[PDB]
Order: structure tokens, then C-alpha cells, then sequence
RNA sequence: CUUGAGUCUCGUAGAGGGGGGUAGAAUUCCAGGUGUAGCGGUGAAAUGCGUAGAGAUCUGGAGGAAUACCGGUGGCGAAGGCGGCCCCCUGGACGAAGACUGACGCUCAGGUGCGAAAGCGUGGGGAGCAAACAGGAUUAGAUACCCUGGUAGUCCACGCCGUAAACGAUGUCGACUUGGAGGUUGUGCCCUUGAGGCGUGGCUUCCGGAGCUAACGCGUUAAGUCGACCGCCUGGGGAGUACGGCCGCAAGGUUAAAACUCAAAUGAAUUGACGGGGGCCCGCACAAGCGGUGGAGCAUGUGGUUUAAUUCGAUGCAACGCGA
């Protein structure tokens, strides 16, 4: 991407619900191109999250996701010959992708002797603004605005 | 300890230091802080950040004299004029005018020889 | 000599010939110089000028424009002043001190 | 004889020269007011300065040297050179209109004078600056560069020195030969007149024609076309040295060789190379991502070691599941 900044591809909407962002989610936690397995894990996790929430799976997922969406992050840059650890505000699709990646990673490292179970557990946790994914978003924000000198 | 409420700040902006001193309108000084005396040395001794630090440290030692009206006179085109100016401007002071008063001679004395670096 | 020593000396000389020997009304604002960085070769140098007037680009733009247009004059003055070999090519840049 | 060269008259511009005054900034120092722990310096540091009060700040005083702005791709001078302002003495250049003299001209060996800076002799002065020097550093080394000090000197008077990349690296004088754009300084005439237009001189800067030149370039201020006289050159090194003379208080200057050695030394332009450059601009090169290798066991190749033999070849990327 040096000459022509290339755009993004269009995922087609989710099969069951119809959310393109849920399609991005199932693509994000898919391992070894095994779609159906991750799809089943996501569908099972969303249903489990919905029962405690008493809310539609798409909305509870959305409120949990926005609770993880960062707004500023650190970036290693070189402008004046320095290892500039600049805090910069994030783009919308970038913060969506970062939120999804962070919650997938936290789920994967929780374990809970299952996958759908641990995913639903930490999605319900990030819904109530608590958990390692939320902890890591706050840590990113802290690392970012601990060096406000370069604004 | 007294009240003058209208002073003038001399800013000797050397290439190695920055000396800010607030004085009575008739040359009688009140206090002073230096970029060196603010815990800076070497390069940082002559950096704009240390200049504003010195400006604020000097403002904190004349506030008990009760002034917020200043004219400032800068001398020496050293880095650390902009800095101290905006510092003492951000210290609640009202600056009515800023004046370049560096001593320029009319071919007075021969200057030292240029450094071969 | 070492590029940073020449950088310090050239900062002194540019600041001097910038405070006194200018006549362009486009310049002014107690224009200071934060510093100047030059390559290992002394052929090129970048000056980091810091203006005072309101930081609105209508004026700092004009200041850097005037500096880049007078670069030849400043180079001649520098070459007669500071006694080095090649009279480097100057490039002015707004040092955004407010971050 | 008046066309060359001069004289007179009226004016103009000018850091031209010599002498004497004087002014205003700034550096330093001395004495006070205010005011307290740093100042100074470097790529970093220390030597240095300050608690006896510095530095910074205001006032006053002393002294020396130089004259910001104006300032000029300006001006004057034979060159060297000349820069505040004022007076006194004085040199040259130029213009307008006449009048006068009647070749009185040009060049010039020897000779005479002037001649930056450093230096020399005698006396004075001495703020700043600064060889030498004294320290502090840096560095393999520093007897350099950098830093803190700092004497001669820089300044004045009178003598001496007589040399510079004293350069436009271009001797002086005269005539002739297409242009264009400026600066500066006179001047004539005309328009309603300031303004403006049309001329006509001096000096000066920059492009460029013919021509010239090895080329670069020069080009009406020639390095063009000619004339007059003078200086000077004859391969590089030896050597602007030796010897001798002349000059000088000295330092040295000037005049000026030969033996010997080498087959070149040189000028201008051309194409590239070398950067520990400048960038422009591309590549899964980085970034943004996902998955690995590096740890484990095994497979395989190589190196090594071992062996009677461990056949030979491939060895940075571009050898190592390679020839096989
Ligand atoms: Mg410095
Ligand atoms: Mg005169
Ligand atoms: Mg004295
Ligand atoms: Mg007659
Ligand atoms: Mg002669
Ligand atoms: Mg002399
Ligand atoms: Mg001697
Ligand atoms: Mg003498
Ligand atoms: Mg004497
Ligand atoms: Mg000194
Ligand atoms: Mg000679
Ligand atoms: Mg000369
Ligand atoms: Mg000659
Ligand atoms: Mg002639
Ligand atoms: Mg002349
Ligand atoms: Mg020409
Ligand atoms: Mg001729
Ligand atoms: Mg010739
Ligand atoms: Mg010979
Ligand atoms: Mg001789
Ligand atoms: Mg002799
Ligand atoms: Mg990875
Ligand atoms: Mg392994
Ligand atoms: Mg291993
Ligand atoms: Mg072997
Ligand atoms: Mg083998
Ligand atoms: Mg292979």
C-alpha cells in the first residue's frame, strides 16, 4: 500500500441474524478457516448472553462492543527523528475491529473449560463495564494520555 | 512586602541561560529566578521549558508584592524569550507591552574571534 | 567538524542575523529559533523557527514563506559570518512547541 | 593654423587628504540604590567568578577604541586606501557657454616619491581584542581545533621597514568598430507647470553581436581592429636559492645565477568514479494484520569430530529436503 491506498472488502451480512458486524466478528475468531465451528460458538454464546441480559442478542452484543471500543491509542511514529509514542484518536471501523479482537483474545485466554461459555461470560462482563478486555481498553487509554506532551 | 501593582520584568535571554527579574518601575528589583537555578544544567539549562519554569519560579517569589501589571524588556536573542513570555502570561499577569532592548552598539568594540568549529 | 557543534554555532548565528539584519515587514513577532539540525555532511541544514503571533496559519505561513524566500540572503550573511566551508542550504520549519 | 594638450570664467557631486573640536550608543572598570545564590562556559565539562553580596537592575563617574540606522548589483582616490557630526587648510574630477595660448604632446631605462598588514627604534596610551604564554578540557597523540585567563601588538607622535592572491592575476596613451537593460552625476530644450517628454555629456554595473580565444571566456570600460613607448617570459625542479653588490638598527628586501636531476610539469574543457550526500519514487521493505521459525521429539541436509572408508561437488544474500 505505497502507491494506491486500497479500500476494504464487503462482507455479506450475517446468515442467521443479519449483522455485517457479527459477520466480521465470526471472521475474526475463526481459526484455520473453520467457519462453521466459530459460527456455532458465536451463536451459542450470544444466546447464553441474551438469557441473563433479557435483551436481544444483537443489542446486548452492541452495548458490550461499544463498552470496549477505544477512542484513543498509542502509535510508534517518526516525525522529528524520535521514537514518538504519540497518542492519537482512532477511526470508527478501526475501533470496532480492535474491540472485537480484544474481546476474542480475552475470551481465548480465559478458558473456562469451553469456548462459547467463556465468550458469553466475558461478553456479559464487558457489558457491565468490567473484565480484562475492558481492563485492556482502559490500560490503552492510560498509556495514551499519560504522555499528553505531544498534542 | 509592599504594594506596587505595576512592575517591569527584565528577561536576559542568553544562549546559555535565561534570567528573569521583576523590578519596581524605578529599577529597584524585587526577585529573580534563573533557568540554571531551577534545577537545570548543560543543554537543558538553556531550553525553553526550563525558561518558563524559571519564569514561574520567579513569579512565585514576587506574588506577595502584589503585582499583575507588567511591561517586559528582553535582551539577548537566546532561545527562551517566547517561553518565558507565554509563561508569565499564563501566570495571571497583564502584560501591556513587550520590548526588544538588546544592547546594539554603533561599532563600539571589536567582538571576539569566530569559533572554528 | 561534528554536525551538532556546527548546529549549535549556526543556531547562534542565524538567531543573531535574524534579530538584527532583516527588513522584511513579513518577518517580526520576535521570531526565535528553537534549534537547527543538519546532516553528517554540512551541505544541508533545517532550522526550526518558532513564531509568536497567534499560531494562526495565515501569519506563520507568511513567516515561513518569507524566510524561505530570503534563504539566499540569510545564506550569504551566514557564509560571511560563521566561517565554514560550504554555506549549507537552509530549510525553515515551524517548530510546533504547543502540543 | 587649431582639431591634441593646457589657462580663465560660472557651477555641481563626492567615506579624496591633513589638522582641531564635539556628540550619541556599546564593552570594561570604579562608587552607590534595589535585590539574592548562583553566574559564566561546553557537544558534554572543568579551570574562572560570587556570601567581603556577584550575576541581574537603576543612577552617577572614569577611560579607550570604533562610528549602528543612512548603506547602495553607491561615491571619491594614481594605487594602497577612505565611513558619526562640525569648523579650518587643501588636491583632483565633471558640466554649460564663451574667451585665451598655439603642439606647449605621448611614453619612459636610471632616478624620485607614495605604498595594506605584520614588524623595528624612541616616548605616550591601553577599554575591547589577542600571537606567545598560563591553565581547563578533548584526543592513541594535541605542542592544535573548544574553554577560562592573558603579554607583545592593535591606538597616538616622530623615524625605519617597502613587502601582499599589492588582483580586473588584464601596463600607460590615442583612434576606430552592431546592440540591450540598469546605477550614479551634470546639463539643454519643450510642454498649463510640478509631474512628464525629447535630447546631450562624465563615471559605473550587468547581458550579449561581429570579431577574437586552446577553451573558459572577453565583447565600445575588449581579451576586437590598429599606432606609440615601457616592463616582462623562454620546460618542471634546483630557486626567487647561492655568491657578489646596493639598501636596512634588525627582521630582511632588492638585483640574480650555475652544476645537477627528470621526461615531463602545466592550462582549459570532457566522460565517469568516490559521499559516512540531497532527494524523488517503487517493492510484504516497513507499517496495519494473520500464521510461523528460534524451545521439544523426530525426519533431513551441512559443518565438525570419528573412521580402514565415512566417495566427490555445492559455501553471504544467490550453499545447507542442494546435484540425488
Ligand atoms: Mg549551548
Ligand atoms: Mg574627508
Ligand atoms: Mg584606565
Ligand atoms: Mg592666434
Ligand atoms: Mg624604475
Ligand atoms: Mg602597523
Ligand atoms: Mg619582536
Ligand atoms: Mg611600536
Ligand atoms: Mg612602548
Ligand atoms: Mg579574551
Ligand atoms: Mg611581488
Ligand atoms: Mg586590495
Ligand atoms: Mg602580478
Ligand atoms: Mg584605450
Ligand atoms: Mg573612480
Ligand atoms: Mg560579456
Ligand atoms: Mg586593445
Ligand atoms: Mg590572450
Ligand atoms: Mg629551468
Ligand atoms: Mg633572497
Ligand atoms: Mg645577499
Ligand atoms: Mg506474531
Ligand atoms: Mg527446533
Ligand atoms: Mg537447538
Ligand atoms: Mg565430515
Ligand atoms: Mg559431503
Ligand atoms: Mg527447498
Amino acid at each position: 500500500p505505497r502507491r494506491r491506498v486500497i479500500g476494504q472488502r464487503k462482507i455479506l451480512p450475517d446468515p442467521k441474524f443479519g449483522s455485517e458486524l457479527l459477520a466480521k466478528f465470526v471472521n475474526i475468531l475463526m481459526v484455520d478457516g473453520k467457519k462453521s465451528t466459530a459460527e456455532s460458538i458465536v451463536y451459542s454464546a450470544l444466546e447464553t448472553l441474551a438469557q441473563r441480559s433479557g435483551k436481544s442478542e444483537l443489542e446486548a452484543f452492541e452495548v458490550a462492543l461499544e463498552n470496549v471500543r477505544p477512542t484513543v491509542e498509542v502509535k510508534s511514529r517518526r516525525v522529528g527523528g524520535s521514537t514518538y509514542q504519540v497518542p492519537v484518536e482512532v477511526r470508527p471501523v478501526r475501533r470496532n475491529a480492535l474491540a472485537m479482537r480484544w474481546i476474542v483474545e480475552a475470551a481465548r485466554k480465559r478458558g473456562d473449560k469451553s469456548m462459547a461459555l467463556r465468550l458469553a461470560n466475558e461478553l456479559s462482563d464487558a457489558a457491565e463495564n468490567k473484565g480484562t478486555a475492558v481492563k485492556k481498553r482502559e490500560d490503552v487509554h492510560r498509556m495514551a494520555e499519560a504522555n499528553k506532551a505531544f498534542a | 512586602r509592599k504594594q506596587v501593582s505595576d512592575g517591569v520584568a527584565h528577561i536576559h535571554a542568553s544562549f546559555n541561560n535565561t534570567i528573569v527579574t521583576i523590578t519596581d518601575r524605578q529599577g529597584n528589583a524585587l526577585g529573580w529566578a534563573t533557568a540554571g537555578g531551577s534545577g537545570f544544567r548543560g543543554s537543558r539549562k538553556s531550553t525553553p521549558f526550563a525558561a518558563q519554569v524559571a519564569a514561574e519560579r520567579c513569579a512565585d517569589a514576587v506574588k506577595e508584592y502584589g503585582i499583575k501589571n507588567l511591561e517586559v524588556m528582553v535582551k539577548g536573542p537566546g532561545p527562551g524569550r517566547e517561553s518565558t513570555i507565554r509563561a508569565l502570561n499564563a501566570a495571571g499577569f497583564r502584560i501591556t507591552n513587550i520590548t526588544d532592548v538588546t544592547p546594539i552598539p554603533h561599532n563600539g568594540c571589536r567582538p571576539p574571534k569566530k569559533r572554528r568549529v | 567538524g561534528r554536525p551538532q557543534r556546527v548546529a549549535q554555532e549556526m543556531q547562534k548565528e542565524i538567531a543573531l542575523i535574524l534579530q538584527r539584519e532583516i527588513k522584511d515587514p513579513r518577518l517580526g513577532m520576535m521570531t526565535t529559533v528553537s534549534g537547527v539540525e543538519m546532516s553528517r555532511d554540512l551541505a544541508y541544514a533545517k532550522v526550526y523557527v518558532t513564531f509568536l503571533n497567534d499560531k494562526d496559519e495565515d501569519a506563520v505561513k507568511a513567516g515561513i514563506k518569507a524566510l524561505q524566500e530570503a534563504s539566499g540572503f540569510i545564506r550569504s550573511l551566514l557564509g560571511k559570518a560563521m566561517r565554514l566551508r560550504i554555506v549549507p542550504e537552509l530549510t525553515f520549519f515551524y517548530d510546533n512547541s504547543l502540543v
